[PDB]
Protein backbone atom coordinates (compact mmCIF):
# COMPACT_ATOMS: atom_id res chain seq x y z
CA UNK A 1 0.00 0.00 0.00
CA UNK A 2 1.99 3.39 -1.37
CA UNK A 3 0.93 7.01 -2.12
CA UNK A 4 2.14 9.17 -4.72
CA UNK A 5 1.76 12.60 -5.37
CA UNK A 6 2.35 14.28 -8.29
CA UNK A 7 1.88 17.98 -10.07
CA UNK A 8 3.63 21.53 -11.02
CA UNK A 9 6.40 22.09 -8.74
CA UNK A 10 5.23 26.01 -9.14
CA UNK A 11 2.11 28.04 -9.60
CA UNK A 12 1.58 31.09 -10.05
CA UNK A 13 -0.05 33.82 -7.35
CA UNK A 14 -3.56 34.02 -8.30
CA UNK A 15 -3.87 30.68 -10.99
CA UNK A 16 -5.28 26.53 -9.43
CA UNK A 17 -2.82 24.30 -7.44
CA UNK A 18 -3.53 21.31 -8.97
CA UNK A 19 -2.08 17.82 -7.52
CA UNK A 20 -3.05 13.90 -7.92
CA UNK A 21 -2.09 11.04 -5.78
CA UNK A 22 -1.98 7.91 -7.06
CA UNK A 23 -2.61 4.74 -5.03
CA UNK A 24 -1.18 1.55 -5.11
CA UNK A 25 -1.66 -1.78 -3.31
CA UNK A 26 -5.17 -1.01 -2.58
CA UNK A 27 -8.56 0.20 -3.80
CA UNK A 28 -9.44 3.81 -3.39
CA UNK A 29 -12.82 2.70 -3.48
CA UNK A 30 -12.16 0.98 0.11
CA UNK A 31 -13.90 1.80 2.98
CA UNK A 32 -10.59 4.55 3.47
CA UNK A 33 -10.66 8.09 3.74
CA UNK A 34 -8.32 9.77 1.02
CA UNK A 35 -6.20 12.74 2.54
CA UNK A 36 -4.40 16.34 1.82
CA UNK A 37 -2.34 17.46 3.98
CA UNK A 38 -0.01 20.58 3.83
CA UNK A 39 3.13 21.56 5.42
CA UNK A 40 5.16 24.93 4.87
CA UNK A 41 8.76 24.68 4.79
CA UNK A 42 9.69 25.78 8.83
CA UNK A 43 6.04 25.88 9.73
CA UNK A 44 2.82 23.09 10.60
CA UNK A 45 0.79 20.41 9.50
CA UNK A 46 -2.55 21.43 8.23
CA UNK A 47 -5.12 19.09 6.79
CA UNK A 48 -6.96 20.30 3.76
CA UNK A 49 -9.40 17.72 3.73
CA UNK A 50 -10.82 14.12 2.71
CA UNK A 51 -12.62 12.10 0.19
CA UNK A 52 -14.93 9.29 1.78
CA UNK A 53 -13.46 5.97 -0.77
CA UNK A 54 -17.14 4.01 -0.18
CA UNK A 55 -19.25 7.07 -1.12
CA UNK A 56 -17.25 9.52 -2.49
CA UNK A 57 -18.49 12.74 0.21
CA UNK A 58 -16.51 15.25 0.85
CA UNK A 59 -15.03 16.97 4.50
CA UNK A 60 -12.82 20.31 4.00
CA UNK A 61 -10.88 22.51 6.17
CA UNK A 62 -13.49 25.10 6.94
CA UNK A 63 -10.93 27.88 6.83
CA UNK A 64 -9.71 26.73 3.00
CA UNK A 65 -13.19 25.34 1.86
CA UNK A 66 -13.61 27.85 0.33
CA UNK A 67 -11.12 27.76 -2.51
CA UNK A 68 -10.45 23.82 -2.11
CA UNK A 69 -12.16 20.82 -4.19
CA UNK A 70 -11.13 17.31 -3.89
CA UNK A 71 -11.74 14.17 -6.25
CA UNK A 72 -11.19 10.77 -6.52
CA UNK A 73 -11.28 8.78 -10.07
CA UNK A 74 -11.78 4.80 -9.39
CA UNK A 75 -9.89 3.77 -12.36
CA UNK A 76 -6.01 4.92 -12.24
CA UNK A 77 -6.83 4.70 -8.27
CA UNK A 78 -6.19 7.92 -7.93
CA UNK A 79 -7.64 11.46 -5.83
CA UNK A 80 -6.54 14.70 -6.52
CA UNK A 81 -6.84 18.39 -5.24
CA UNK A 82 -7.95 21.76 -6.61
CA UNK A 83 -6.44 24.61 -4.49
CA UNK A 84 -7.93 27.82 -6.16
CA UNK A 85 -6.32 31.48 -6.12
CA UNK A 86 -3.42 30.25 -4.45
CA UNK A 87 -0.80 33.02 -2.81
CA UNK A 88 2.34 32.72 -1.03
CA UNK A 89 0.92 31.12 1.75
CA UNK A 90 0.30 28.29 0.60
CA UNK A 91 3.79 27.35 -0.94
CA UNK A 92 4.19 24.23 1.21
CA UNK A 93 4.84 19.98 0.78
CA UNK A 94 1.55 18.37 0.12
CA UNK A 95 0.81 15.43 1.10
CA UNK A 96 -1.54 12.35 0.68
CA UNK A 97 -2.35 9.99 3.07
CA UNK A 98 -4.48 7.41 3.69
CA UNK A 99 -7.12 8.16 6.73
CA UNK A 100 -7.95 4.36 8.64
CA UNK A 101 -9.86 3.54 11.67
CA UNK A 102 -11.74 1.26 13.66
CA UNK A 103 -15.46 2.72 14.78
CA UNK A 104 -14.65 6.66 13.83
CA UNK A 105 -17.90 7.61 16.03
CA UNK A 106 -15.76 6.14 19.29
CA UNK A 107 -12.29 6.80 17.53
CA UNK A 108 -12.48 9.24 14.55
CA UNK A 109 -9.10 8.41 12.44
CA UNK A 110 -5.90 8.19 11.93
CA UNK A 111 -3.20 8.74 9.14
CA UNK A 112 -1.00 5.14 8.66
CA UNK A 113 0.01 5.53 5.27
CA UNK A 114 1.53 8.42 3.54
CA UNK A 115 3.37 9.91 0.20
CA UNK A 116 6.49 11.06 0.26
CA UNK A 117 5.23 14.25 -0.82
CA UNK A 118 5.79 17.63 -3.36
CA UNK A 119 6.82 20.61 -2.74
CA UNK A 120 4.90 23.14 -4.52
CA UNK A 121 6.57 26.99 -4.53
CA UNK A 122 3.66 29.62 -5.62
CA UNK A 123 5.99 32.67 -7.30
CA UNK A 124 5.60 34.91 -10.54
CA UNK A 125 9.13 34.54 -11.04
CA UNK A 126 10.75 32.40 -14.05
CA UNK A 127 11.55 28.93 -13.71
CA UNK A 128 15.49 28.86 -14.23
CA UNK A 129 17.36 25.60 -15.25
CA UNK A 130 21.20 25.16 -13.47
CA UNK A 131 24.05 24.92 -14.81
CA UNK A 132 25.88 21.71 -14.22
CA UNK A 133 29.87 22.22 -13.32
CA UNK A 134 32.49 19.27 -11.88
CA UNK A 135 34.11 19.89 -9.50
CA UNK A 136 37.62 18.22 -9.81
CA UNK A 137 39.52 16.49 -7.19
CA UNK A 138 46.43 11.74 -0.30
CA UNK A 139 44.79 8.53 -0.23
CA UNK A 140 41.12 9.98 -0.46
CA UNK A 141 39.64 12.42 -2.91
CA UNK A 142 36.47 14.63 -2.92
CA UNK A 143 35.06 15.47 -6.06
CA UNK A 144 31.54 16.62 -6.73
CA UNK A 145 29.06 18.87 -8.82
CA UNK A 146 27.86 22.33 -8.28
CA UNK A 147 24.28 22.70 -9.72
CA UNK A 148 23.91 26.79 -10.22
CA UNK A 149 21.67 28.79 -10.13
CA UNK A 150 18.05 27.70 -10.49
CA UNK A 151 14.56 28.19 -9.75
CA UNK A 152 12.39 26.44 -8.22
CA UNK A 153 13.57 23.23 -6.09
CA UNK A 154 14.03 20.10 -5.68
CA UNK A 155 16.93 19.01 -8.28
CA UNK A 156 18.14 15.72 -7.39
CA UNK A 157 21.50 14.25 -7.45
CA UNK A 158 22.75 10.64 -8.07
CA UNK A 159 26.22 9.63 -8.74
CA UNK A 160 27.11 6.82 -11.48
CA UNK A 161 23.44 6.09 -12.31
CA UNK A 162 22.63 5.45 -8.99
CA UNK A 163 25.00 2.99 -8.59
CA UNK A 164 27.34 4.70 -6.22
CA UNK A 165 26.09 5.66 -2.78
CA UNK A 166 28.93 5.53 -0.18
CA UNK A 167 30.84 8.61 0.43
CA UNK A 168 27.80 11.02 -1.66
CA UNK A 169 26.83 13.64 0.41
CA UNK A 170 24.64 15.66 -1.30
CA UNK A 171 24.38 19.51 0.19
CA UNK A 172 21.39 21.35 1.11
CA UNK A 173 20.77 24.43 -1.36
CA UNK A 174 22.02 27.75 -0.91
CA UNK A 175 18.90 30.82 -1.58
CA UNK A 176 20.69 33.72 -3.30
CA UNK A 177 19.98 37.33 -3.26
CA UNK A 178 19.25 36.73 -6.60
CA UNK A 179 16.49 34.47 -5.98
CA UNK A 180 17.88 31.22 -7.04
CA UNK A 181 19.23 28.04 -5.85
CA UNK A 182 22.69 26.48 -6.08
CA UNK A 183 23.26 23.53 -4.70
CA UNK A 184 26.53 20.56 -4.68
CA UNK A 185 26.80 16.89 -4.34
CA UNK A 186 29.98 15.49 -3.53
CA UNK A 187 31.76 11.62 -3.66
CA UNK A 188 34.91 11.00 -1.25
CA UNK A 189 36.74 7.82 -3.39
CA UNK A 190 40.03 6.37 -3.58
CA UNK A 191 42.54 8.09 -4.94
CA UNK A 192 43.90 4.95 -6.83
CA UNK A 193 40.66 4.75 -8.33
CA UNK A 194 41.36 8.00 -10.06
CA UNK A 195 41.85 7.85 -14.03
CA UNK A 196 40.72 4.35 -13.60
CA UNK A 197 36.85 4.71 -12.65
CA UNK A 198 34.75 7.30 -13.89
CA UNK A 199 32.70 9.42 -11.98
CA UNK A 200 29.42 11.17 -13.35
CA UNK A 201 26.45 13.12 -11.14
CA UNK A 202 23.30 12.72 -12.60
CA UNK A 203 21.09 15.85 -12.26
CA UNK A 204 17.55 16.56 -12.79
CA UNK A 205 15.52 19.70 -12.32
CA UNK A 206 12.28 18.65 -14.04
CA UNK A 207 10.70 22.20 -14.18
CA UNK A 208 13.16 23.15 -16.68
CA UNK A 209 13.93 19.76 -18.36
CA UNK A 210 17.32 20.38 -17.55
CA UNK A 211 18.78 16.70 -17.04
CA UNK A 212 22.60 16.14 -17.06
CA UNK A 213 25.06 13.71 -16.44
CA UNK A 214 28.28 15.02 -16.48
CA UNK A 215 31.49 13.69 -15.95
CA UNK A 216 33.82 15.06 -13.21
CA UNK A 217 38.06 14.24 -14.00
CA UNK A 218 40.98 15.72 -12.42
CA UNK A 219 41.77 19.34 -14.27
CA UNK A 220 44.23 18.78 -17.06
CA UNK B 1 -6.95 24.96 17.62
CA UNK B 2 -4.60 21.85 19.58
CA UNK B 3 -2.00 23.99 22.05
CA UNK B 4 0.96 22.60 22.45
CA UNK B 5 4.07 23.45 23.46
CA UNK B 6 6.33 25.40 20.30
CA UNK B 7 9.50 24.14 22.18
CA UNK B 8 11.01 21.57 24.98
CA UNK B 9 14.76 21.23 25.47
CA UNK B 10 15.52 18.09 27.59
CA UNK B 11 18.78 16.67 27.84
CA UNK B 12 19.94 12.62 26.39
CA UNK B 13 18.49 9.78 28.57
CA UNK B 14 15.53 11.96 30.49
CA UNK B 15 12.35 11.48 29.39
CA UNK B 16 10.00 14.30 28.38
CA UNK B 17 6.05 14.68 28.23
CA UNK B 18 5.01 16.85 25.24
CA UNK B 19 1.21 18.52 25.96
CA UNK B 20 -1.80 18.76 23.43
CA UNK B 21 -5.00 20.96 24.54
CA UNK B 22 -7.99 20.64 22.51
CA UNK B 23 -11.73 20.68 22.80
CA UNK B 24 -14.54 18.37 24.17
CA UNK B 25 -15.60 18.39 20.09
CA UNK B 26 -12.07 16.40 19.69
CA UNK B 27 -9.76 14.91 22.22
CA UNK B 28 -12.83 14.82 24.93
CA UNK B 29 -15.30 13.53 22.61
CA UNK B 30 -13.43 10.60 21.10
CA UNK B 31 -10.47 8.34 21.96
CA UNK B 32 -9.22 9.36 18.52
CA UNK B 33 -5.82 11.23 19.39
CA UNK B 34 -2.69 10.49 17.09
CA UNK B 35 0.81 11.76 17.40
CA UNK B 36 3.16 11.96 14.22
CA UNK B 37 7.00 12.48 14.00
CA UNK B 38 8.49 15.01 11.61
CA UNK B 39 11.79 14.95 10.49
CA UNK B 40 12.83 17.52 7.64
CA UNK B 41 13.20 15.44 4.57
CA UNK B 42 10.51 12.70 5.60
CA UNK B 43 6.67 12.51 5.55
CA UNK B 44 5.48 12.69 8.94
CA UNK B 45 5.68 9.29 10.58
CA UNK B 46 2.58 8.17 12.78
CA UNK B 47 3.38 7.31 16.61
CA UNK B 48 1.11 6.87 18.26
CA UNK B 49 -2.87 6.34 17.44
CA UNK B 50 -6.38 5.78 19.71
CA UNK B 51 -4.98 7.63 22.23
CA UNK B 52 -2.46 5.08 23.34
CA UNK B 53 -2.11 2.89 20.88
CA UNK B 54 1.42 2.26 19.10
CA UNK B 55 1.89 0.33 15.66
CA UNK B 56 4.67 -2.06 14.73
CA UNK B 57 7.68 -0.27 14.16
CA UNK B 58 7.37 2.45 16.63
CA UNK B 59 9.73 2.13 20.07
CA UNK B 60 8.44 1.26 23.32
CA UNK B 61 9.63 4.68 24.23
CA UNK B 62 6.95 6.66 22.85
CA UNK B 63 3.54 6.45 24.82
CA UNK B 64 0.22 8.34 25.07
CA UNK B 65 -2.24 9.63 27.47
CA UNK B 66 -5.20 11.59 27.47
CA UNK B 67 -7.12 13.85 30.62
CA UNK B 68 -10.09 15.28 29.37
CA UNK B 69 -9.27 17.78 26.82
CA UNK B 70 -5.46 17.50 27.10
CA UNK B 71 -3.56 14.78 25.49
CA UNK B 72 0.16 13.89 26.32
CA UNK B 73 3.12 12.36 24.51
CA UNK B 74 5.54 10.71 26.24
CA UNK B 75 9.21 9.79 25.36
CA UNK B 76 11.95 7.75 27.44
CA UNK B 77 15.22 7.63 27.21
CA UNK B 78 16.14 10.36 24.55
CA UNK B 79 18.49 9.70 21.64
CA UNK B 80 19.93 12.16 19.12
CA UNK B 81 17.27 10.68 17.14
CA UNK B 82 14.33 11.96 18.68
CA UNK B 83 15.01 15.67 17.71
CA UNK B 84 12.26 16.38 15.86
CA UNK B 85 8.86 18.24 15.22
CA UNK B 86 5.82 16.22 17.13
CA UNK B 87 2.11 17.37 16.06
CA UNK B 88 -0.47 15.91 17.95
CA UNK B 89 -4.35 15.63 15.56
CA UNK B 90 -7.79 15.07 16.48
CA UNK B 91 -10.95 14.37 14.37
CA UNK B 92 -13.26 16.83 15.18
CA UNK B 93 -17.43 16.70 15.34
CA UNK B 94 -18.45 15.73 13.19
CA UNK B 95 -16.33 16.07 9.83
CA UNK B 96 -12.45 17.82 10.51
CA UNK B 97 -9.64 17.08 11.53
CA UNK B 98 -7.11 18.96 13.18
CA UNK B 99 -3.57 19.70 13.61
CA UNK B 100 -1.76 20.45 17.08
CA UNK B 101 0.83 23.26 16.54
CA UNK B 102 3.62 21.25 17.00
CA UNK B 103 6.29 20.79 19.29
CA UNK B 104 10.00 21.26 18.60
CA UNK B 105 12.26 18.51 20.96
CA UNK B 106 15.67 19.62 21.08
CA UNK B 107 17.56 16.98 22.46
CA UNK B 108 21.24 18.17 24.52
CA UNK B 109 23.99 16.60 26.25
CA UNK B 110 25.00 15.43 22.26
CA UNK B 111 28.72 15.02 21.69
CA UNK B 112 30.98 17.93 20.23
CA UNK B 113 31.80 17.59 16.82
CA UNK B 114 34.63 19.98 14.73
CA UNK B 115 34.12 20.26 11.15
CA UNK B 116 35.70 18.96 8.14
CA UNK B 117 36.17 21.32 5.06
CA UNK B 118 36.57 21.31 1.90
CA UNK B 119 37.03 23.89 -0.51
CA UNK B 120 36.77 23.76 -4.44
CA UNK B 121 38.00 26.36 -6.75
CA UNK B 122 35.84 27.33 -9.97
CA UNK B 123 35.33 24.84 -13.01
CA UNK B 124 37.42 25.56 -16.20
CA UNK B 125 33.67 25.91 -18.14
CA UNK B 126 32.71 28.50 -15.60
CA UNK B 127 35.39 30.43 -16.24
CA UNK B 128 34.84 30.22 -19.59
CA UNK B 129 31.62 32.31 -18.89
CA UNK B 130 33.52 34.67 -17.27
CA UNK B 131 32.48 33.86 -13.55
CA UNK B 132 33.73 31.85 -10.85
CA UNK B 133 31.96 30.47 -7.80
CA UNK B 134 34.22 28.85 -5.30
CA UNK B 135 32.25 26.10 -3.49
CA UNK B 136 33.21 25.65 0.58
CA UNK B 137 31.43 22.62 2.45
CA UNK B 138 31.23 22.09 6.02
CA UNK B 139 30.16 18.76 7.13
CA UNK B 140 30.04 16.35 10.77
CA UNK B 141 29.98 19.11 12.81
CA UNK B 142 27.88 19.79 16.20
CA UNK B 143 26.47 21.94 17.67
CA UNK B 144 25.28 23.41 14.35
CA UNK B 145 26.33 26.66 14.54
CA UNK B 146 29.65 27.79 12.68
CA UNK B 147 30.83 31.68 11.42
CA UNK B 148 32.68 31.31 7.78
CA UNK B 149 35.37 33.79 6.74
CA UNK B 150 36.06 34.33 3.18
CA UNK B 151 39.38 36.05 2.49
CA UNK B 152 41.30 36.83 -0.62
CA UNK B 153 45.64 36.88 -0.66
CA UNK B 154 44.74 37.42 3.34
CA UNK B 155 42.22 40.36 2.97
CA UNK B 156 38.55 39.81 4.28
CA UNK B 157 36.11 39.18 1.37
CA UNK B 158 32.50 40.56 2.36
CA UNK B 159 30.70 40.78 -1.29
CA UNK B 160 29.49 37.55 -2.72
CA UNK B 161 29.48 35.62 -0.07
CA UNK B 162 26.03 33.33 0.80
CA UNK B 163 25.70 31.17 3.60
CA UNK B 164 23.40 28.24 4.25
CA UNK B 165 22.09 27.62 7.73
CA UNK B 166 23.26 23.86 9.06
CA UNK B 167 20.60 21.44 8.30
CA UNK B 168 20.87 17.73 10.03
CA UNK B 169 22.93 14.73 8.56
CA UNK B 170 21.72 11.18 8.63
CA UNK B 171 24.39 10.76 10.71
CA UNK B 172 22.57 13.22 13.28
CA UNK B 173 25.81 15.66 13.12
CA UNK B 174 24.89 19.10 10.85
CA UNK B 175 26.55 20.51 7.18
CA UNK B 176 26.48 23.41 5.86
CA UNK B 177 27.86 24.89 3.01
CA UNK B 178 29.31 28.62 1.88
CA UNK B 179 29.28 30.31 -1.90
CA UNK B 180 31.64 33.13 -2.84
CA UNK B 181 30.44 34.47 -6.47
CA UNK B 182 32.92 36.01 -7.74
CA UNK B 183 33.92 37.48 -11.94
CA UNK B 184 36.71 35.37 -13.91
CA UNK B 185 38.42 38.22 -13.66
CA UNK B 186 38.47 38.95 -9.45
CA UNK B 187 39.53 34.53 -9.66
CA UNK B 188 42.60 35.19 -11.20
CA UNK B 189 43.28 39.17 -9.82
CA UNK B 190 44.48 36.89 -6.41
CA UNK B 191 47.31 34.62 -5.78
CA UNK B 192 44.69 32.51 -3.20
CA UNK B 193 41.61 32.67 -1.90
CA UNK B 194 40.37 31.02 1.85
CA UNK B 195 37.18 29.35 3.69
CA UNK B 196 37.85 29.81 7.13
CA UNK B 197 35.43 28.05 9.14
CA UNK B 198 34.57 29.00 13.21
CA UNK B 199 32.84 26.42 15.34
CA UNK B 200 33.22 26.75 19.02
CA UNK B 201 35.50 28.90 19.21
CA UNK B 202 38.24 26.71 17.24
CA UNK B 203 38.74 27.39 13.20
CA UNK B 204 39.16 25.22 10.25
CA UNK B 205 41.01 26.56 7.00
CA UNK B 206 41.25 25.82 3.68
CA UNK B 207 42.64 27.53 0.71
CA UNK B 208 42.79 27.33 -3.18
CA UNK B 209 44.43 29.41 -6.23
CA UNK B 210 44.21 29.61 -9.55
Amino acid sequence: VQLQESGPGLVKPSETLSLTCAVSGGSIGDDYYWNWIRQPPGKGLEWIGSIYGSFGGTNYNPSLKSRVTISMDTSKNQFSLNLSSVTAADTAVYYCARGSYNIVVLFGYYFDYWGQGVLVTVSSASTKGPSVFPLAPESTAALGCLVKDYFPEPVTVSWNSGSLTSGVHTFPAVLQSSGLYSLSSVVTVPSSSLGTQTYVCNVNHKPSNTKVDKRVEIKT
Amino acid sequence: ALTQPPSVSKSLGQSVTISCSGTSSDIGAYNGVSWYQHHSGTAPRLLIYEVSKRPSGVSDRFSGSKSGNTASLTISGLQAEDEADYYCGSYRSGSTWVFGGGTRLTVLGQPKASPTVTLFPPSSEELQANKATLVCLISDFYPGVVKVAWKADGSAVNAGVETTTPSKQSNNKYAASSYLSLTSDQWKSHKSYSCQVTHEGSTVEKTVAP
